[PDB]
RNA sequence: AAGGGCACCACCAGGAGUGGAGCCUGCGGCUUAAUUUGACCAACACGGGAAACCUCACCCGGCCCGGACACGGACAGGAUUGACAGAUUGAUAGCUCUUUCUCGAUUCCGUGGGUGGUGGUGCAUGGCCGUUCUUAGUUGGUGGAGCGAUUUGUCUGGUUAAUUCCGAUAACGAACGAGACUCUGGCAUGCUAACUAGUUACGCGACCCCCGAGCGGUCGGCGUCCCCCAACUUCUUAGAGGGACAAGUGGCGUUCAGCCACCCGAGAUUGAGCAAUAACAGGUCUGUGAUGCCCUUAGAUGUCCGGGGCUGCACGCGCGCUACACUGACUGGCUCAGCGUGUGCCUACCCUACGCCGGCAGGCGCGGGUAACCCGUUGAACCCCAUUCGUGAUGGGGAUCGGGGAUUGCAAUUAUUCCCCAUGAACGAGGAAUUCCCAGUAAGUGCGGGUCAUAAGCUUGCGUUGAUUAAGUCCCUGCCCUUUGUACACACCGCC
């Protein structure tokens, strides 16, 4: 990925591996009351973002925009 | 190996053999009753499994037709002697078969037959040969200058999705 | 016709070095994978060779 | 069209008659005033062609002049 | 005079052929042979050398 | 056409050698992948078998870009009579340890 | 001996590929030798985007012409000498093997 | 002609633009021997058409027959083929002339008959492709209406992306198309496994340390399949499976089809591919040893060679790229990808690490790679961090042009490309008009492939950063259905 992209997925990664390993070693009651305020302050620090990019078509520059057509 | 070629360029060189191969038996076997063929190849030989509809004309008088076809092929591709077989054997059902029709209404159309009489006779054919639906399209002009297009289906057929791929053959 | 100039014009590039491997023609040649065909020739084999227009 | 050089007359071979180019003398004496292109490959059948200031094998058994 | 500055047609069903049209003739309502149909359709080498070479 | 007489009979006897035989269309080929010691163009075989096919000796099949000529029996019969071979010489597809 | 050797599978139609990837594995069991899993390498994509048209004249149209590639390595191992002991192929047309010595 | 419906190739509200400048490139026109040629929503960065030769189809010159085969002549006392020298030609085309050799039935001439042709005809055709249209439309069986062609079914209405369904209903039940389907995207700490992917653990180190961290920190340093000398698939690959179905809730709705809101969920509309009955005298004979017919066929519209040309400019049009700047340019530093290619039957042409020389384009020797093994952990750009500039047509812009140097090629002039020093042109956000578009979308921003001896401003892909506006309508433009009119049925390009 890029910048951006690696940021996201870092913080996202911590917060995971935190919850997860709370989870595995000591109670889940106390990984809820942690998990609760992560996914409600961002969804996005839990769960990954399913959205990746779109093939581009023969009838433009990109995914959707299409070519100059004139008639005159 | 150096000496080798990438996988990538094999498999191609594979299919313009296949592609080749189907070509020149079409325009040498075209009123042989043509249907199809195969090859398998291993390190051994490479062998080739010609299907068609008149397997007893095919071969030769003893064989020579096609001992004269299974060294043409090898003096074309540059093949071991030992290592390229050819055989021929019938086709099953031959009224399912697109191509096996498609060269036989060539010949009646050759023979001067009236147009809807022949592809009447071969849809018969086919559909009292076991199909769920049949399709036969002659284009092309006949005592004039205009052309046009005969249209003779029946039974059921498919067009869109993959299905279309191994329920309808076309030739 | 003579041997001196009947070939001596150099083709070991460019375009005329080329050609299609079914109909000799040199437009729209397609030289990737060795394939070394005409375009038209090509879509005309595509299934043959084991090119499949998967989307 | 309307070229306007004339339709230029390929050349047109003597259709000469028998060789003829070596005698024999006091009733049969191989005599020969044709020189020989000593080639190993032109070989010793093949006779060199007589010219004003220069000698040249039928083959390509060079050309010797006199310098 | 029937076509543009380039050549192509103002009228493209302006039929330009004496014998046939926009639309195909059957010629004698489909009859006879060689023709669409009509209602009544629808109802050894080196051993010879190993041996001449050897004297 | 121009033929020498060594070009004619050598690609003569290797159709009668092996009753078939091929041929990449290019006239301006050098050397043609058999008989290359023999040094002679693909064109002289193309001219020789098409003009055997047209007195009808030899039945011309053609793919993308090679000739597949076939021998006939009267091709056969016309080439023992050119270069002198008795009644019982023939090409591997007429005859095999048969 | 001490012998090993790698088997490479290349095929075009994975269901082939997966079937002889299964008898292989199979006989390896059957003649108790050790075997490795099957791995995969990432499939090759053989993509040409020709034109449809034969011609100029159209809307731009674009063909996009697939090959799926897909290969896969079986290890055998054994301590006694192998290519004596396996001499089987059980191919089916569609896919090709080349086995080669795994020190070399 | 009327009524319904649909669509960002229609609009609304917006976004980025084009039309305004320079330049690349494609048409029309002009000139020329030629500036080869098709095509005028559905032609005009299209003919995968980025042409120095070839390509090449055009123009000026010059070779060859590569005119099979049949017949009649000429002929081993010669049918005939090449050829060093000199002229002659651009030519080392014995093309032609003087010159004699040499070749030896293979040819030469004449009569027929081939054949070839990027020659003409796409308004003679196949195939292919485009468009109407990828909208939702198309047809049987049985039954009803009819004397009949025919009609109902195929519909007032609700609904959907959709004759998609639900509903009234002389119709019931089907079939094509839509769907369904295949591929692709997101999730499985579930299974299967991997030295051509690796990850944790450990053993050596190397450095930081030592104030003391020491179960200290970094390592794309080395090892633990160097095979007895660790485990495992979380990360990668890819198979088999699963998973989502308007399934749960609430509300609206005939309470039916469905619509909306919300919890849980990875996902509550992922993109494509295919695609009906038919029509467009739509485009292609210049894709084809696809092709009918016509033209040409030895002074060749066959074919080869050489040179020119496809670029040529008083002008108009289209697709584009570079900018008009401070949200910036320059200088330096920090710095993260994913598609995918890579050594050739013809075919002589590969991607390239390292080291050295050169400022650069480049040059030299060793390597590696037919490939998850090498290039390559693809150290990409944008962006980020600091310095300079300072509203100035200025350090924007890099057009035009001069000089020099390298790579490729047989050949660089009409400049192939690339590098360096010069000059610094219009252009200060573009009229009337006009294009494209709803989520990883637009847009900026690079990188691959195709083209390629040399090379992209094109095209096709890939990735990075990443929004504004809307969840509607028929107002405009188009398209479809129903009704309606018909003297049209070759069907309005009609009849008269
Ligand atoms: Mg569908
Ligand atoms: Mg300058």
């Amino acid at each position: 990925g890029g910048h951006v992209a690696q940021i996201y997925a870092i913080r996202q990664s911590i917060s995971k591996a935190l919850v997860a390993y709370y989870q595995k070693y000591v109670d889940e009651a106390s990984k809820k009351e942690i998990k609760d305020i992560l996914i409600q302050y961002d969804r996005t620090l839990l769960v990954a973002d399913p959205r990746r990019c779109e093939s581009k078509k023969f009838g433009g520059p990109g995914a959707r925009a299409r070519y100059q057509k004139s008639y005159r | 190996m150096a000496v080798q070629i990438s996988k990538k360029r094999k498999f191609v060189a594979d299919g313009i053999f296949k592609a080749e191969l189907n070509e020149f038996l079409t325009r040498e076997l075209a009123e042989d009753g043509y249907s199809g063929v195969e090859v398998r190849v291993t390190p051994t030989r490479t062998e080739i499994i010609i299907l068609a509809t008149r397997t007893q004309n095919v071969l030769g008088e003893k064989g020579r037709r096609i001992r004269e076809l299974t060294a043409v092929v090898q003096k074309r591709f540059g093949f071991p002697e030992g290592s390229v077989e050819l055989y021929a054997e019938k086709v099953a059902t031959r009224g399912l078969c697109a191509i096996a029709q498609a060269e036989s209404l060539r010949y009646k159309l050759l023979g001067g037959l009236a147009v809807r009489r022949a592809c009447y006779g071969v849809l018969r054919f086919i559909m009292e040969s076991g199909a769920k639906g049949c399709e036969v399209v002659v284009s092309g002009k006949l005592r004039g200058q205009r052309a046009k297009s005969m249209k003779f289906v029946d039974g059921l057929m498919i067009h869109s999705g993959d299905p279309v791929n191994y329920y309808v053959d076309t030739a | 016709g003579h041997q001196q100039l009947y070939w001596s014009h150099p083709r070991k590039f460019g375009q005329g070095s080329r050609s299609c491997r079914v109909c000799s023609n040199r437009h729209g040649l397609i030289r990737k994978y060795g394939l070394n065909m005409c375009r038209q020739c090509f879509r005309q084999y595509a299934k043959d060779i084991g090119f499949i227009k998967l989307d | 069209y309307t070229t306007p050089k004339k339709n230029k007359h390929k050349r047109k071979k003597v259709k000469l008659a028998v060789l003829k180019y070596y005698k024999v003398d006091e009733n049969g004496k191989i005599s020969r005033l044709r020189r020989e292109c000593p080639s190993d490959e032109c070989g010793a059948g093949v006779f060199m062609a007589s010219h004003f200031d220069r000698h040249y094998c039928g083959k390509c058994c060079l050309t010797y002049c006199f310098n | 005079d029937g076509f543009d500055s380039r050549g192509k047609r103002e009228f493209d069903r302006h039929s330009g052929s004496d014998r046939s049209g926009l639309k195909h003739e059957d010629k004698r309502g489909g009859s006879g042979s060689h023709n669409w149909g009509t209602v009544k359709d629808e109802l050894t080498l080196d051993e010879w050398k190993a041996i001449q070479n050897k004297d | 056409m121009l033929m020498p007489k060594k070009n004619r009979i050598a690609i003569y006897e290797l159709l009668f050698k092996e009753g078939v035989m091929v041929a990449k269309k290019d006239v301006h080929m050098p050397k043609h992948p058999e008989l290359a010691d023999k040094n002679v163009p693909n064109l002289h075989v193309m001219k020789a078998m098409q003009s055997l096919k047209s007195r009808g000796y030899v039945k011309e099949q053609f793919a993308w870009r090679h000739f597949y000529w076939y021998l006939t029996n009267e091709g056969i019969q016309y080439l023992r009579d050119y270069l002198h071979l008795p009644p019982e010489i023939v090409p591997a597809t007429l005859r095999r340890s048969r | 001996a001490i012998h090993r050797i790698r088997i490479t599978l290349t095929s075009r139609n994975v269901k082939s590929l997966e079937k002889v990837c299964a008898d292989l594995i199979r006989g390896a069991k059957e003649k108790n030798l050790k075997v490795k899993g099957p791995v995969r390498m990432p499939t090759k994509t053989l993509r040409i985007t020709t034109r449809k048209t034969p011609c100029g004249e159209g809307s731009k149209t674009w063909d996009r012409f697939q090959m799926r590639i897909h290969k896969r390595l079986i290890d055998l191992h054994s301590p006694s000498e192998i290519v004596k002991q396996i001499t089987s192929i059980s191919i089916e047309p569609g896919v090709e093997v080349e086995v080669t010595i795994a020190d070399a």
